[PDB]
RNA sequence: UAGCUGGUUCUCCCCGAAAUGACUUUAGGGUCAGCCUCAGGCGCUGACUGGGGCCUGUAGAGCACUGAUAGGGCUAGGGGGCCCACCAGCCUACCAAACCCUGUCAAACUCCGAAGGGUCCCAGGUGGAGCCUGGGAGUGAGGGCGCGAGCGAUAACGUCCGCGUCCGAGCGCGGGAACAACCGAGACCGCCAGCUAAGGCCCCCAAGUCUGGGCUAAGUGGUAAAGGAUGUGGCGCCGCGAAGACAGCCAGGCUGGUCGAGUGGCGCCGCGCCGAAAAUGA
RNA sequence: AGAGCGCAAGGGUAGAAGGGGGCCUGACUGCGAGGCCUGCAAGCCGAGCAGGGGCGAAAGCCGGGCCUAGUGAACCGGUGGU
RNA sequence: UCCCCCGUGCCCAUAGCGGCGUGGAACCACCCGUUCCCAUUCCGAACACGGAAGUGAAACGCGCCAGCGCCGAUGGUACUGGGCGGGCGACCGCCUGGGAGAGUAGGUCGGUGCGGGGG
């Protein structure tokens, strides 16, 4: 045939879940676009990687129209 | 439009929402992340005369004097739907004057 | 028509059916209650009954109820009724599929042709007093090639058609035979 | 939470790995073996999973 | 037709969606067993129908072969099947209503439909219309 | 030289695999990881479970997208007939875009969407649990069964993955006639004790020729289909019937009588019948 | 939002990542808390610190391009430098 | 406290689409004009400044209808962790805990913050 070809698995998804402590920089979610959005103490980078901006717990916001966000609710 | 507002809010704190009517020029200093305004140095529907630019500058010193007596200092400026240039301009401009 | 209802609570919906009682439910803007007619009976009732004529339903509450079958879930795999929706009427206008009796033999069917009958019934907004045991259809001037729509109905007094005013009701399609066993063979 | 008296009556040789761990969690080693435990949700949780293996009794 | 080339086999689960109610003509023919029915099978019945009752009513065929059916050519294992020898089939679960006639007598249809189920590779029952629908 | 084949010797005790991933002039060889074991650490963290949050796009469903599709409608385009170039007009059981309606299909479609699964928190869980650093490994041909898919032919004791399991290493014990992996059950030693498991309780063969209610007359059971049939029993509905029916018998072309009580057809369930030809003796 | 987003497909997307403008070269140097991913080697994301800059009034944004391909250990050697 | 307006966030269509109505005192819009600041690949359409008079027509604000849209049970089923049963097989069935989609009933022309002007 002319098939049987493919690209190695990219292991993407939500890396931290709601209610996990995390340090600064922790990748929070790896993603195909903005399947999720940044938000509170949560930056994002070239690939759309979301990541903690300060240690603290993670939470997930649904906002319909506006899309889904992820934040760290800091504390120490 | 209002793209700007999104860009500002991201920064963190202390938006100065400069609204401006054809005869007026209000101005809130809104602390988002709770949905409350801190100071509210309006203008035409407040007290001051009728000359616009000189009015804006005067209402600039409005929020100014009103602010420090509370704590504010982050110039964080909602250059609202109106492009910063004149009335809006002078506004924050006076808020800087003191 | 009339059929003896019963009340239902905890009983295993499935264990019921083995007994013979087709479970169901009566509900309307104010009412919603678990029940279960009897199957052998519901058959006979609903055979003629269906969802045109109303059925008043008797509970051991004596209460005669002014309802008709809103919908019935049939079980796939050899037809049978699963359970029954019973819309309690009151008096305010209510929508419902009222029949259609197509009367007369059209120009089509005569010169060979076929009774195509898109809607063997139609949905109309109406109050319970008007249970128009049917509607007439002047199907007779119809020809193979022609079709009577919705905007062409003998509407009884006080009744308003709920469907789109342009839906087709029936039509007259050609027969079908061997001028299409030769031609349908090689040509394709 | 009265006592639960679980006995093992059907052998686990051939049930899922978990189900064996279940019995290890409850503390059943051998067959036809008695074992009494507090009716907490956790004990229940496992005792349920091996339901087809044990015979429970309330004590 | 269209779409793309060849397609998995899949299984034939419970009779689920596979089934319903007469929905045009007077009488119906319904599937008891699950099956891939071939176009050459449909069409085989279709004709057997009319050819039986000439200048006849209207036969509605409500099953349709969108499944392309592969088949390697007497060799061994290299790649997917050339396929398509039996071309296409219709996935048909227990209870599906394949054909129904209209414009006919009870004994016209009780025949036509009878013959057809013969042409089919499956066990089938014939149907009326009782009342069973959805309305009020 | 031999990445190959063969052979490798006393005893008892504890634990106990793998036949997978990655790379490999690699594919029956290896290196690191995975799984086994030993020593020194740490100490409730371990599998499994309860509650709690988050994350998901399958089964199912659905047609809102991408496409597919049968019938009909309305409806541009085309082909054909009237008419003639003042080009338009009109018809059209012809093919048919878009559109609507009824009806549907899809691994690479989804407006939806389960059970479940993953993870973190709190809790139970002291187990041949768990983590950490080290010594020694073998394994890197697996197979079958169940479930979910691909391939295949919805063939193969086929093949290729996934979850699980057993054989592997439990060809130790019971059952299944016999039989690695189906059913039961994890064999430390001994007993001329007892309860059981699966499976059985007429004889070979241990234990009921046990009790009660049915069904079947084929040796069915003792294991083959589409389809066929006044098998048999059980239930449901329609047609004529004591105003005389069905069956025959007398007369005429349904009618009459006579007889005198049921008769004809459909439908569903149980058990059965046919379809049913192979080579050493059943 | 079915377009566009250089190119495949996909996920994302106008409350722009798309079209047009004005000024510009951060297609920076020195680094790098902390993670994703993973046998190894490799690949990936990245706040922030310093230096000196760019656009902006400013909050701020810039360590190339909506993202995910556009590649090659080590040896040996070429050129330029401290 | 209450009522209307103005700026602005939160819920994410039960806010919306479309239709009738209404408010100009205030507030806001449209509005007068293009000299100044400032502006268009052409235009004072848009941005911008200075501002009589006029207007609520457009816009927007508030209401009122349910045609579209959107939300949408309950009951039942599909499916299905776990546990099983029959049959010779594609498959079919029960126990147990979970349980849709679609469809009916139905709802819906919003809910609510903080601040400001006005009775
Ligand atoms: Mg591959
Ligand atoms: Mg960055
Ligand atoms: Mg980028
Ligand atoms: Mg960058
Ligand atoms: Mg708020
Ligand atoms: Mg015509
Ligand atoms: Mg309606
Ligand atoms: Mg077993
Ligand atoms: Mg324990
Ligand atoms: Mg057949
Ligand atoms: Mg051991
Ligand atoms: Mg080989
Ligand atoms: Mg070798
Ligand atoms: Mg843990
Ligand atoms: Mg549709
Ligand atoms: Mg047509
Ligand atoms: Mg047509
Ligand atoms: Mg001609
Ligand atoms: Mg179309
Ligand atoms: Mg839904
Ligand atoms: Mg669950
Ligand atoms: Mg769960
Ligand atoms: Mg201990
Ligand atoms: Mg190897
Ligand atoms: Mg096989
Ligand atoms: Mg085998
Ligand atoms: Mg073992
Ligand atoms: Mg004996
Ligand atoms: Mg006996
Ligand atoms: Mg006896
Ligand atoms: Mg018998
Ligand atoms: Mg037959
Ligand atoms: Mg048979
Ligand atoms: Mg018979
Ligand atoms: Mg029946
Ligand atoms: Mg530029
Ligand atoms: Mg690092
Ligand atoms: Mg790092
Ligand atoms: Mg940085
Ligand atoms: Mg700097
Ligand atoms: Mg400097
Ligand atoms: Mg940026
Ligand atoms: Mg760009
Ligand atoms: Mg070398
Ligand atoms: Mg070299
Ligand atoms: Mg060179
Ligand atoms: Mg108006
Ligand atoms: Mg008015
Ligand atoms: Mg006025
Ligand atoms: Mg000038
Ligand atoms: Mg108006
Ligand atoms: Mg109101
Ligand atoms: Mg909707
Ligand atoms: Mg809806
Ligand atoms: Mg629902
Ligand atoms: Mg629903
Ligand atoms: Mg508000
Ligand atoms: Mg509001
Ligand atoms: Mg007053």
């Amino acid at each position: 045939t002319k098939n049987g070809r493919d690209s190695q698995a990219k292991r993407l998804g939500v890396k931290r879940y709601e209610g996990q402590v995390v340090r600064a920089g922790n990748i929070l979610v790896r993603q195909r676009g903005t399947r999720f959005k940044p938000g509170k103490n949560v930056g994002m980078g070239r690939d759309f990687t979301l990541f903690a901006l300060v240690d603290g717990v993670v939470e997930f916001q649904d906002r319909g129209r506006l899309g889904r966000y992820v934040h760290v609710r800091p504390l120490a | 439009k209002f793209r700007v507002r999104n860009r500002i809010k991201r920064t963190g704190r202390l938006r100065l929402s400069v609204f401006r009517s054809l005869k007026h020029i209000y101005a809130q200093i809104i602390d988002d992340e709770k949905g409350v305004t801190l100071v509210s140095a309006s203008s035409l529907a407040l007290k001051l005369k009728g000359n616009k630019t000189e009015v804006a500058r005067q209402v600039g010193r409005a929020l100014a004097e009103k602010a420090l007596a509370l704590g504010i200092k982050q110039v964080a400026f909602d250059r609202g739907p109106y492009k910063y240039h004149g009335r809006v301009k002078a506004l924050a401009e006076g808020a800087r004057e003191g | 028509y009339r059929l003896k209802a019963y009340y239902r609570e905890g009983e295993k919906p499935s264990a019921l059916r083995r007994a013979g009682k087709l479970p169901g439910v009566m509900y309307n803007r104010h009412l919603n209650r678990k029940v279960y007619v009897d199957l052998v009976e519901f058959d006979k009732v609903f055979r003629q009954a269906s969802i045109h004529h109303v059925i008043v339903l008797e509970l051991p509450d004596g209460q005669s109820l002014p309802t008709l079958v809103r919908q019935v879930n049939l079980d796939k795999r050899r037809r049978r009724p699963e359970h029954v929706d019973f819309f309690v009427l009151s008096d305010e206008p209510v929508e419902m599929y009222v029949p259609l009796r197509f009367v007369g033999t059209p120009a089509g069917v005569r010169a060979g042709g076929v009774l195509q009958e898109i809607h063997r019934d139609i949905l109309v907004k109406v109050s319970p007093r008007n249970i128009p045991e049917f509607i007439e259809v002047d199907v007779s001037g119809l020809e193979i090639g022609d079709s009577l729509h919705a905007s062409d109905l003998k509407l009884p007094p006080g009744v308003e058609l709920a469907v789109s005013p342009e839906e087709t009701i029936a039509a007259v399609v050609p027969p079908e035979d061997v001028e299409k066993l030769a031609e349908e063979a090689a040509a394709e | 939470m009265p006592r639960l008296k679980v006995k093992l009556v059907k052998s686990p040789i051939g049930y899922p790995k978990d189900q064996k761990a279940a019995l290890k969690a409850l503390g059943l080693r051998r067959l036809q073996q008695e074992r009494v435990l507090e009716d907490t949700p956790a004990i229940r949780g496992n005792v349920e999973k091996v339901a087809h293996l044990v015979r429970v009794e309330v004590v | 037709r269209m779409k793309y080339r060849k397609q998995q086999r899949g299984r034939l689960k419970g009779a689920t969606k596979g089934g319903d109610y007469v929905a045009f003509g007077d009488f119906g023919l319904v599937a008891l067993e699950p099956a891939w029915i071939t176009a050459q099978q449909i069409e085989a019945a279709r004709v057997a129908m009319v050819r039986h009752f000439r200048r006849g009513g209207k036969i509605f065929i409500r099953i349709f072969p969108d499944k392309p059916y592969t088949k390697k050519p007497l060799e061994v294992r290299m790649g997917k099947g050339k396929g398509n020898v039996e071309g296409y089939v219709a996935v048909v679960k227990p209870g599906r209503v394949m054909f129904e006639v209209a414009g006919v007598t009870e004994e016209q249809a009780m025949e036509a439909l009878r013959i057809a189920g013969h042409k089919l590779p499956i066990k089938t029952k014939i149907v009326r219309r009782d009342a069973y629908d959805e309305a009020q």
